[PDB]
């Protein structure tokens, strides 16, 4: 067992408008910092869903 | 069969208001990200 790095994050405008208008998330964070975007995906290698 | 000092007064409270006075922090906030690559998606 190693370490747990956890932060919290507010969501993208585009995806609160989704998520209050169908009551559900897209399984992907994305944000950029410098000068690439960052992603992560919920269970590894999954997709968009 | 038939049959009272005079002053000026100043009063006084307890005083309540706690002594403020201004502190210097110093400190350093070091922040490690990390992350993977492959094609051109950054993980
Ligand atoms: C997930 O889908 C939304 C809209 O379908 C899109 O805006 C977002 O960029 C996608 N995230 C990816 C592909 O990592």
């Amino acid at each position: 067992l190693l370490g747990s790095n956890t932060e919290y994050v507010a969501p993208p405008m585009w995806e609160i408008h989704h998520i209050n208008s169908h009551s559900q998330c897209y399984s992907s964070y994305s944000r950029v910092i410098a000068g690439t975007v960052f992603v992560a995906y919920h269970r590894d290698s999954y997709e968009n869903k | 069969t038939s049959m009272l000092d005079e002053g000026i007064m100043v009063v006084y409270k307890r005083n309540i208001v706690a002594h403020t006075f201004k502190v210097r922090v110093y400190q350093k906030v070091l922040t490690f990200r990390r992350s993977y690559a492959y094609h051109r998606t950054t993980y």
